[PDB]
């Protein structure tokens, strides 16, 4: 069914600075050896993003690591972990079951995307028992399946195919946006790191779907660890552990993109940032003479 | 007793749901031909190009926004486009009197 | 002297249309060739998308 969460917890929403991250192919076209200029929704360079992280392990206070977050036009959801806990992007609605509702719960029997008009539940949290097979027994996000519009099953998504080592075995970088209704999800996977990494990368597009609904704000989800070892109520009886993930925001901006000779994005410079900029963009070249 | 089925489909075209077109056609090469590979329309010649595309790439472009190359939906093979020969015509004459 | 009169252009011969294959059909046989039917009153309301 669904159970209301208790033991509310408040910690400071720490901040950190993005370093030239979150660049995705705007158009589904191929170019090569050309410095193209675009203007679309992006993430401004050196933006101040709202850090979140999982603390209070075992059953100290366990934190409310998944608050309700607003959604204006896009997110730069990221994730760094080892145990593959982040899941369940329940968003896209007013959360009142007023209109069609979306969620993405995957790494089940197969990666699935259940999209229905289900009546909501106040506090979402996905049960993951400490058994041999982690069965998602309790879908505490909803308690009904009143109506449905679409269903999706995909084999490859959020595949954590990496080596066996104790470092952070993933670096997820997603981009959620709604182009006048159509949800385009851009994603990529990055090798381990040994704290945003000051590197440049591109985001390949993935499957999109029209739907078409009103969007109000965003909500995340984490995998539970309820077990008989810790005596806890059905509201909250799971062990949190340690995890971290950032959240940014998108807005209209003008960017300059440089393409490689195979077609992959290799460098980008932002307009309306510094006095040195708006000159590099104006001359349409990365090198400016005296 | 007659078994009768009733069919009702909505309108307003915004929730694009089912449809169709279909209507595939064979391929030609090395000749001027109009093409409608996936919605883009143009006139030119078809050949093979060594350039490669990323898995998500649909059709390429170039400087001065011209349609350079397209990938065939049926086979996923890179094809190139070059228009038919065109140019001016000049006439040499030594004088009508001569 | 030398003069220019007009231009000449080659015309395309045929036309070809392509599409991303036709494997994704709507399930329709299970409705027409159904094991059992509905009653005169009440009716099954199926959704195809
Ligand atoms: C389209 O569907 C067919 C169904 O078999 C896939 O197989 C192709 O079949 C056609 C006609 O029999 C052949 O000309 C092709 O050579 C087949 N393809 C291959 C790779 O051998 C075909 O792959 C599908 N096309 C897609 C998915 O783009
Ligand atoms: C001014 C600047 O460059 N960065 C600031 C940072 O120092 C501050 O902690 C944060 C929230 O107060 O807002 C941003
Ligand atoms: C039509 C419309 O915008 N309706 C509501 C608005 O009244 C409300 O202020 C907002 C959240 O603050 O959510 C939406
Ligand atoms: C482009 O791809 C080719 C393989 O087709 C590779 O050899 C080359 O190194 C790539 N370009 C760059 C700049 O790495
Ligand atoms: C061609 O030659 C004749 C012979 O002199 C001359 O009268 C005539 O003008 C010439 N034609 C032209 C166009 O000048």
């Amino acid at each position: 069914q669904c159970v209301n969460l208790t033991t509310r917890t408040q910690l400071p929403p720490a901040y950190t600075n993005s370093f030239t991250r979150g660049v995705y192919y705007p158009d589904k076209v191929f170019r090569s050896s050309v410095l193209h200029s675009t203007q679309d929704l992006f993430l401004p360079f050196f933006s101040n993003v709202t850090w979140f992280h999982v603390i209070s392990g075992t059953n100290g206070t366990k934190r409310f690591d998944n608050p309700v977050l607003p959604f204006n036009d896009g997110v730069y959801f990221a994730s760094i972990e080892k145990s593959n806990i982040i899941r369940g992007w329940i968003f896209g609605t007013t959360l009142d079951s007023k209109t069609q509702s979306l969620l993405i719960v995957n790494n089940a029997t197969n990666v699935v995307i259940k999209v229905c008009e289900f009546q909501f539940c106040n506090d979402p949290f996905l049960d993951h028992k400490n058994n041999k097979s982690w069965m998602e027994s309790e879908f505490r996000v909803y308690s009904s399946a009143n109506n449905c519009t679409f269903e999706y099953v995909s084999q490859p998504f959020l595949m954590d195919l990496e080596g066996k080592q104790g470092n952070f075995k993933n670096l997820r970088e997603f981009v959620f946006k709604n182009i006048d209704g159509y949800f385009k999800i851009y994603s990529k996977h990055t090798p381990i790191i040994v704290d945003l990494p000051q590197g440049f990368s591109a985001l390949e597009p993935l499957v999109d779907l029209p739907i078409g609904i009103n969007i109000t704000r965003f909500q995340t989800l984490l995998a539970l660890h309820r077990s008989y070892l810790t005596p806890g109520d059905s509201s909250s009886g799971w062990t949190a552990g340690a995890a971290a993930y950032y959240v940014g925001y998108l807005q209209p901006r003008t960017f300059l993109l440089k393409y490689n000779e195979n077609g992959t994005i290799t460098d980008a410079v932002d307009c309306a940032l510094d006095p040195l900029s708006e000159t590099k963009c104006t001359l349409k070249s990365f090198t400016v003479e005296k | 007793p007659y078994r009768v089925v009733v069919l009702s489909f909505e309108l307003l075209h915004a929730p694009a749901t089912v449809c169709g077109p279909k209507k595939s056609t064979n391929l030609v090469k090395n000749k001027c031909v109009n093409f409608n590979f996936n919605g883009l329309k143009g006139t030119g010649v078809l050949t093979e190009s060594n350039k490669k595309f990323l898995p998500f790439q649909q059709f390429g472009r170039d400087i001065a926004d011209t349609t350079d190359a397209v990938r065939d939906p049926q086979t996923l093979e890179i094809l190139d486009i070059t228009p038919c020969s065109f140019g001016g015509v000049s006439v040499i004459t030594p004088g009508t009197n001569t | 002297g030398i003069y220019q009169t007009s231009n000449f252009r080659v015309q395309p011969t045929e036309s070809i249309v392509r599409f991303p294959n036709i494997t994704n059909l709507c399930p329709f046989d299970e409705v027409f060739n159904a094991t059992r039917f509905a009653s005169v009153y009440a009716w099954n309301r199926k959704r195809i998308s």
